[PDB]
């Protein structure tokens, strides 16, 4: 809205989880630079009083900082004048059974802000608008229902007078949808489902007019057999982006359900789709299905980054994105045209490649999944070559700094019934390091990409997956947190490590930055969890447990324990 | 099944060798229970009603309250 | 042992909870000093992954650091060469019921080290010795039984081949005893009760021979009506001190049970008394009861500080201690002679004073507690003017830097039965800040004392109780952690603040210091709890709840939240 | 009751004005249950025998085991 744009345009403020409408997650603050980064030290800290993964990052508006925790989703307001004191706090009352329906740790990706309001959700399905000054609740509505396996985890997105919010639960057969709510009243504007009729999917009259081959009308029913689409998945629990000139918003819908591909023949549209939808009506202008008939849980919800760059000399309005499938995608954001569809790592084997003319992946049958068969050495794993991390872009060098995962798996499905409110997966996996690490044990990488060619400038290896993302600050640094507990700073130029600090616990969010009384600060949540840490936060031992994850991160315990908090740094 | 053989635009699915073209009636028939399949819609429906009662309930007084009937 | 003697003699090691045998809790390290202090900065941190009160401080032996948490009492071994790696960890499997028979948070005051083993306990009553390099369990015995409301919380103490352990539980009517085990095999040596027959209590034939008016033989039962002493309290859950020359160890025994004074006529001996016992036999050499017939829950367990100071210009072996009752006591550690007995704050009103001739507190009826009567404005409160914290001693200026509480109460008792395994308090309280705070609001003070005159050199007021203690380093600084979350460094001369840092959560332990590769580090636990944080920790809203503590600490909630870990600082 | 009137050395207790000198038979009689009182003793006896059982079945083998019996 207007208030949001004011904060957006105020230097050193941080009112959007993603960095700005365009989600480049970067910053113009240049107080900390490659030449004085060595001198950065911890400034202050704050504990949330909750355990489990602490994803997201705090918000800064004016001289206030809003922090959030894992379930049960507490919110704390702090005047930067005095971090020692908690101006207001919001502590929801939520039934513990909510946790039983959250697939991947009881996480929360953050808060939103609009119209002098802090917008926050609860895992249990509620969404509220609280005065940013006093914490008084303005409106509170139900969005999802935990009884059918639907919960909330993503950060709300505010644009104009609307708040976008989608529920989680594809692992429990939840049919995904983006819900748009009135910022001032919390009344529902519309809802755009990822499956079913075009009316429910909300497709505009000219949907895919520039790329008829992507598919158009009647496919959210026609690419399924019978009623399977009703519990067809496609939840969007990732990040959003917005182009104010075009009035379009972008996001990816998730994986189809069950995981057992044999139980849902069909392209399963419009799951695994990148969207360009009108903000006011919610009608799709374009739709690109990245992964027809997913056989690997490559949920397509990753962050969307909008950039304006020259392609073959023509300045083009772009959308870039790294999917779980291991493909870096660049499209024209106005029309959905596909420009780049490249492997982020040579180990990607589910596809031989993506045909720019057909616009679909050329499948390698050797790495497919199917009943009565055990697929091995599949890359990427369900966890993907990229997950929920929030990457950064340097507008000057025109590079994206990506936190990738380097994990592969074995998989074999099994038949199961669907019962509402109960898990609907149907697969057994074993996950392990991919093949390219230097000692062949590394599962993370910081990779610098050119978005117009999809070529890597440099690579930095990490023992563990680079789950949270990176931050780019004009001083020429790429900042990130590791699962083993360090916040790091690299030279954007060659990825060389210039600084680091050992935080109490692993970080699974992306770092943020702000100004306060002339000094730039760096903030980072801490507290391992999310999918990588379920073995640790739940004390699992079965390698097969935690959807295959436990076996893969078994050594994380020797480096970190749970936590819950924020650490702020500066010069 | 390479993904390249399309029946029509946006529909390129093919059965893998030895798997049925249609699942219904096969050894892979999911045999979904319609009563189960309709739960989400019913739930949404009920939720919408409750929420609509709340915004109205306070658009007329000027004080949000969640508890409604 | 010789192994501990070695560690104690090594510069920069920290093998004893209290700082050494004498428990002066200080350090000759002077790399950080008054001129330096402003530049100390966080060096690294560690989360235990447990919430609740984090009492005690870690042990440093060679290049290894040993960290401990609240219940379930896990142990983490770290090599100082790379704090990021957890060499070995010990994580007990304990029943969750244990928690319900613990009066004041599921705290743990720490580890002990002896004969190249880590001596550690578990809240559920087990005591163990683990190799310090591998963590392999050498021996495991049972010391207490939670089914009769008996649990472990204090740090083990090691001297020669003996480990001393005492169970907690007087609020559940548990009869206190100091248990002695063989360092090497964990077999029981002797047990010395606080009540009962001379034989159970273990008085030597020369018991109090130098101060016969203190009392001698048979008081264990005559100062009690019937078998009331059988569930008489007197547990020792505080700190110890030891004199290798004399071969005597000292400690305080706790409060008599129930809190309801009218239910247990008598002097209730030998509860609330300072002891001088032979380490080898456990036979009492001297014993002085500070609060005969307790009426306020002033459990007499506080730290014993041994010094060598001039008294009347002659050098004397002293024992010092600030009791919960609000009196600073100085005795001769040799025979138990009363040298000093002064009020730590003029606010103390239970006693008119303590008569050095009769060696008895001159009780004031107006401030006593009895049935059918609600006592009001009683100072100190049950939380006392000094609790569980470990204070320091500057050997040069001969100053003790004390962490005091400034809290008073309202008290009215009530009758109730006794059921082995249930709470036995029988009193209802209301607590509030004492009267001398500069705004009548402060509840804490750091006060410096002369132990031979019992007079105060200076006072620094704090918003909340100074619960954890203080550490003294030769650089001229007094280091302490606060309930509201900061670690502070004061100028020992005047108590002026030189530095502070905002930790994730308030601190309830005392800082420790160590050296690693020629660099001095200050270590502190974080994670508020203990009696003060019960409202915040269990979600209590009732002022009367948490034994009256909830009302007192209502505001803590707006300053900090739970947490659990370690922060290390250095230049 | 000021603490200065001692029947015997180290025994200076006195009833407060209006209170029995002896609790039994009065309205303030705790009426304690003997068997309840002995519960702690029985507990120590037991546990003590367990540890002798633990340490003994170890001085002989060379290998310590807690889960003794
Ligand atoms: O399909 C879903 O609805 C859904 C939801 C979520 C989630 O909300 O956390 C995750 C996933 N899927 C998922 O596939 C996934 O790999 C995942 C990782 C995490 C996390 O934060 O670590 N959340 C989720
Ligand atoms: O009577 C006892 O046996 C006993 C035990 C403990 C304990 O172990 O924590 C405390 C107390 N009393 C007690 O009176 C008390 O004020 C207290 C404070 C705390 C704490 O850790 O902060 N523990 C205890
Ligand atoms: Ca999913
Ligand atoms: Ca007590």
């Amino acid at each position: 809205d207007a208030d949001l744009d004011k904060q957006v345009n105020t230097a050193g403020a941080w009112p959007i989880a993603t960095g700005g409408y365009y989600s480049q997650h970067n910053s113009p603050l240049a107080q900390i630079n490659k030449s004085n980064v060595k001198n950065v030290k911890a400034a202050w800290s704050f504990s949330t009083g909750v355990l489990n993964g602490h994803e997201g990052a705090p918000l800064v508006i004016g001289d206030m900082m809003y922090v959030h925790s894992a379930f049960p989703n507490n919110t704390y307001a702090l005047n930067l004048n005095d971090p020692g004191k908690i101006v207001w706090q919001h502590k929801p009352k939520q039934d513990a059974s909510t946790k039983a329906v959250m697939c991947c740790d009881v996480v929360d990706r953050g808060l939103a802000y609009g119209a002098g309001q802090i917008v926050k959700k609860q895992a249990n399905g509620h969404l509220l608008a609280l005065d940013a000054k006093t914490g008084k609740i303005n409106w509170e509505v139900e969005v999802c229902d935990p009884k059918v396996g639907s919960t909330l985890t993503q950060a709300p997105f505010v644009a104009k007078d609307t708040v976008l919010m989608g529920c989680s639960g594809a692992e429990l057969g939840v049919r995904g949808a983006v819900n748009a709510f009135d910022l001032k009243t919390g009344e529902l504007k519309w809802r755009a489902f990822a499956t079913g009729s075009d009316d429910s999917v909300r497709l505009a009259k000219d949907f895919n007019s520039a790329n008829p081959h992507y598919g158009q009308f009647g496919l959210g029913t026609k690419t399924w057999e019978g009623d399977a689409w009703k519990i067809g998945g496609g939840t969007n629990w990732g990040w959003y982006a917005y182009d104010p000139k075009l009035n379009l918003f972008y996001y990816g819908s998730g994986n189809p359900a069950p995981w057992n591909e044999t139980m849902r023949p069909g392209d399963n549209k419009w799951t695994m789709t990148i969207w360009g939808r009108d903000l006011d009506t919610g009608m799709a202008k374009w739709g690109y299905q990245k992964t027809p008939h997913d056989e690997w849980d490559f949920a397509g919800v990753n962050q969307m980054v909008l950039t304006d760059q020259p392609v073959n000399g023509k300045m083009t309005p772009l959308l870039s994105h790294i999917d779980r499938n291991g493909i870096l995608y660049t499209l024209n954001r106005e029309n959905g045209n596909l420009i780049v569809a490249e492997k982020v790592d040579p180990a990607v084997n589910v596809f031989k490649k993506v045909d720019l003319k057909t616009g679909t992946p050329v499948r390698d049958p050797e790495f497919a999944t199917r009943m009565d068969h055990k697929g091995t050495n599949i890359c990427p794993s369900a966890m993907g070559f990229h997950n929920q991390g929030v990457d950064s872009y340097d507008p000057e060098s025109r590079t994206l700094y990506a936190g990738l995962n380097h994990i592969c798996m074995d998989w074999e499905p099994f038949m199961l019934p669907y019962r509402a409110g109960q898990f609907f997966v149907g697969a057994t996996l074993a996950m392990y390091p991919g093949p390219n690490g230097p000692t062949k044990k590394e599962m993370g990488q910081i990779r610098a990409f050119d978005l117009t060619t999809g070529k890597a400038k440099w690579t930095k290896w990490e023992k563990f997956a680079a789950w949270g993302g990176t931050l780019y600050t004009k001083g020429g640094l790429v900042w990130y947190a590791t699962l083993d507990g360090y916040l790091k700073a690299l030279d954007n130029k060659d990825g060389k490590e210039l600084w680091n600090f050992k935080m109490p616990s692993g970080g699974i969010g992306s770092p943020m930055t702000y100004s306060f009384k002339g000094k730039q600060y760096i903030g980072s949540m801490y507290g391992v969890g999310g999918w990588p840490g379920v073995g640790l936060v739940f004390d699992l031992t079965d390698p097969s447990a935690g959807l295959g994850a436990v076996g893969a991160f078994r050594e994380l315990q020797n480096h970190t324990q749970m936590g819950g908090g924020l650490m702020v740094f500066s010069l | 099944y390479d993904g390249q053989n399309c029946k029509e635009p946006g529909n390129c699915w093919e059965n893998k060798p030895g798997y049925p073209e249609k699942i219904a009636g096969s050894k892979y028939d999911p045999k979904h229970d319609p009563v189960e399949l309709n739960k989400q819609e019913e739930s949404i429906k009920a939720m919408d009603a409750r929420n609509a009662k709340r915004i109205a309930n306070a658009k007329s007084s000027g004080n949000f309250v969640f508890d409604v009937k």
